[PDB]
RNA sequence: UUGACCUCAAAUCAGGUAGGACUACGCGCUGAACUUAAGCAUAUCAAUAAGCGCAGGAAAAGAAAAUAACCAUGAUUCCCUCAGUAACGGCGAGUGAAGCGGGAAAAGCUCAAAUUUGAAAUCUGGCAACAUUUCUUUUGUUGUCCGAGUUGUAAUUUCAAGAAGCUGCUUUGAGUGUAGACGAUCGGUCUAAGUUCCUUGGAACAGGACGUCAGAGAGGGUGAGAACCCCGUCUUUGGUCGAUUGGAUAUGCCAUAUAAAGCGCUUUCGAAGAGUCGAGUUGUUUGGGAAUGCAGCUCUAAAUGGGUGGUAAAUUUCAUCUAA
RNA sequence: UGAAAGUGAAUGCAGGUGGGAACGCCCUGGCGUGCACCAUCGACCGACCCGGAAGUUUGUCAAUGGAAGGGUUUGAGU
RNA sequence: AGAAGCUCAGACGAGUAGGCAGGCGUGGAGGUUUGUGACGAAGCCUUGGGCGUGAGCCUGGGUCGAACAGCCUCUAGUG
């Protein structure tokens, strides 16, 4: 396959570099100053309704249902899944 | 209403196409000024080149990739690899492209000795007339204005002559290779699915 | 020009040509490709079948270079090469064998039509037939594939 | 009670700015119908005309939340090609792009998110001094007061990084004249040779003899076809003399590197834009077809997170890029 | 050539046959010879319908792969 | 024997719509003609002459006063 147009490895093989890191991909890493401040903001702020709301359904342990619930709020099951691991994280330190 | 030999009418013309008609009388005219901006340019600006040294690149498609045409600019790898900081690079003519980057050392190889070219054949003018700092000529007489093209031009890779046959290439199907890598590829999703619906079966 | 044309000959007949029982009129048969199914059924059929309705399947957002493939056939492929490599190569017994990289002559599959001489040969390519493959092998060549 | 501050007012207060016209070409909004489909309602005409708003000498676009699937390319614009193609269409009439590749031209960058904290280091204005000028018409400098500003102005940083560190080489003015040279520049000027004879005629600029000039036999004017009568034409990308400008050069003076900067290694750290992204929906658009863009409404993120990879979904990888 | 995935054009002097331009030989014909064009019989390439020999590795028992060979089907082919 | 020429013979000849061919005329462009013209160009008038089947063309006389034409090609706002 290498060198043969066709195949899994397909190309022509001509060593190999290792790209140096570009400062732009590090974007997404979770910082220790916006990791407190984010922390700061949420003792001072709280939760939305919404997230009030499947936080009680994750609590009444309807896990299928807070689900469905995210998803309908947030509009993708992606971005509802992560806000349910989000929210069970919070369920769990608060009972520590 | 259609009744002839030929093809069927395709004519887009059912807009108001007259408004917009352009023409080129003035294509003797354009290539006079840019020819006038050119020497224009060309006296304006120095010894310097009139065009900055570009990089050796390969078009990026199976249709192209066989081919070496000019880049934008040198990567930064490149430039530190030449010695040449990225600041003073801009300010000697050398493009710098932050976007490219050398993802074969084929690559970056040639457009490193495409920069030490450039350098060995470089004459730069002290910033003070009589006072050579680092990388500032001592002779600046013999300055002119020279062709990039002619001191450093793009090369095209050309293919070995004859060469001799060996025994390896002998025994080898070219046309069942090429079958057996295509169907390889096209059943490797199959199989990975196999072995893992395996795996739990097991 | 205008000078040998018509409408200099037909300058003095009346109707200039297109006759008096049916005339010179704008579209009577209607504009451009009108029809084609109710009166003007008989010319599409007759002469431009398979105009109307869909044959197989669409692809989206098509690029014709990665489908980049023109073939050459065995018959062209000396000719590929240079007339001093051919006059070196052509019908020579020599340890080594001349090397025609098809790519480099813009083709991306080397096709099997006609007939190839003798001397050994060396075919870089990307694709091959399986006969081409059999007459260069037939030859006493090989073929390596390019990538 | 006086005060401080906030908010909101007034003045023919001090100093400024906006409109209108123009609109060939620029950016938007708004927006048809005739027409075609041999009828006609989707469609087409057309994302056009009319209407409305706002610019410039160009505008807009622009340094990738870009392609691609390569051995990878690398801001934008325009040309050729892609291509009448992929695709959209009562799949009818019709409509219809993009990546690549070749060329023209090329140029890169700036903030927000950082404690200067052993020092608001920042800036408008009033006043007074000087200086400067396409210019008494222009444009600044220095000092000193009043204010603005800590609800954040400078310095430092922009992801291509950087920031703090670790020695160590290297690099350095936002300056001012003056002199002459070398270039450019509107403009005042300068410019070769028959008007000799004969004939015709009202007029010779015609015809014929005899010449002349030509780097000038372009073109006009002059009482009819004039290189030599006149203006011009050629020399001229030039002599000229009168002001302008340009980049160098000679030195003069002022300049606190007590600074600043590139580069190199970090066991390190690395802040990165929200009613925004995304989703649903309804319009309107597109070649974009299980929504291409835009807009309205509803819901509303996230932190290796978010985009995008042109068939919708869940899931798992991989590239790429880093929006608001 | 097919919707695609893909595959992709010499059994032969690049075949036979019929008529054929021009030429040659013989005594008007005959004999050769046959360009160009049609009629026709094949051969080859792609689809279509069978047939699954190797070979590739992954499931070897298989998975994948497609050879020979057969249809008298088809193409805007050689 | 402008071989694109010359020469011989035979048959034949209606025509709307329509097709084709060869010609005549007009404005402008290139070439050409020692081309015509104030001793009268162009235009115009004509019970003058001449040529061609024809489209047309030439010419005498009259008027007139500043330009115009033959041939080979190019072209079109060409009858």
């Amino acid at each position: 396959a290498p060198g043969l147009v066709v195949g899994l490895n397909k190309g022509k093989t001509l060593t190999k570099r290792q790209l140096p890191e570009r400062p732009s991909r590090r974007k997404g890493h979770l910082s220790k100053r916006t990791a407190f401040v984010r922390s700061i903001v949420r003792e001072v702020a709280g939760f939305a309704p919404y997230e009030r709301r499947v936080m009680e359904l994750i609590r009444n342990s309807q896990d299928k249902r807070a689900r469905k619930l995210a998803k309908k709020r947030l509009g993708t099951l992606k971005r509802a899944k992560g806000k349910i691991e989000e929210l069970t994280s919070v369920i769990q330190s608060s009972r520590l | 209403a259609i009744h002839v030999k030929g093809q069927l009418p395709n004519a887009h013309f059912h807009k108001d196409w007259q408004r917009y008609v352009k023409t080129w009388f003035n294509q003797p005219g354009r290539k006079l000024r840019r020819r006038q901006a050119r020497q224009t340019k060309a006296a304006k600006i120095a010894p310097r080149p009139v065009e900055a040294i570009r990089p050796a690149v390969k078009p990026p498609t199976i249709r192209y990739n066989m081919k070496v045409r000019a880049g934008r600019g040198f990567t930064l790898e490149e430039l530190k690899a030449a010695g040449v900081s990225r600041r003073v690079a801009s300010t000697i003519g050398i493009p710098v492209d932050h976007r490219r980057r050398n993802r074969s050392e084929e690559s970056l190889q040639r457009n490193v000795e495409r920069i030490k070219v450039y350098l060995a054949h470089l004459i730069v003018f002290p910033r003070k007339a009589g006072q050579p700092k680092k990388g500032d000529a001592t002779d600046v007489s013999g300055a002119e204005q020279t062709d990039v093209a002619a001191v450093l031009p793009i090369t095209q890779e050309a293919v070995e002559e004859a060469k001799p046959i060996t025994e390896e290439a002998k025994n080898f199907n070219a046309f069942s290779t090429l079958s057996n890598e295509r169907a390889y590829a096209r059943y490797a999703g199959a199989r990975a699915a196999f072995q893992k619906k395996r795996a739990e079966e097991a | 020009p205008t000078h040998v044309s018509k409408t200099r000959k037909l300058r003095g007949h009346v109707s200039a040509g297109h006759g008096r029982i049916g005339k010179h009129r704008k579209h009577p048969g209607g504009r451009g490709k009108a029809g084609g199914l109710q009166h003007l059924r008989s010319h599409f059929d007759k002469y431009h079948p398979g105009y109307f309705g869909k044959v197989g399947m669409r692809r989206f957002h098509l690029m014709k270079n990665p489908l980049w493939r023109p073939t050459v056939n065995l018959d062209r492929l000396w000719t590929l090469l240079p007339n001093e490599a051919r006059d070196k190569y052509l019908g020579k017994n020599t340890e080594v064998a001349p090397v025609i990289n098809v790519l480099q002559s813009g083709y991306g599959k080397v096709l099997g039509k006609g007939r190839l001489p003798e001397t050994p040969v060396i075919v870089q390519t990307r694709y091959v037939s399986r006969r081409a493959e059999e007459k260069i092998k037939q030859a006493g060549g090989v073929v390596e594939l390019i990538a």
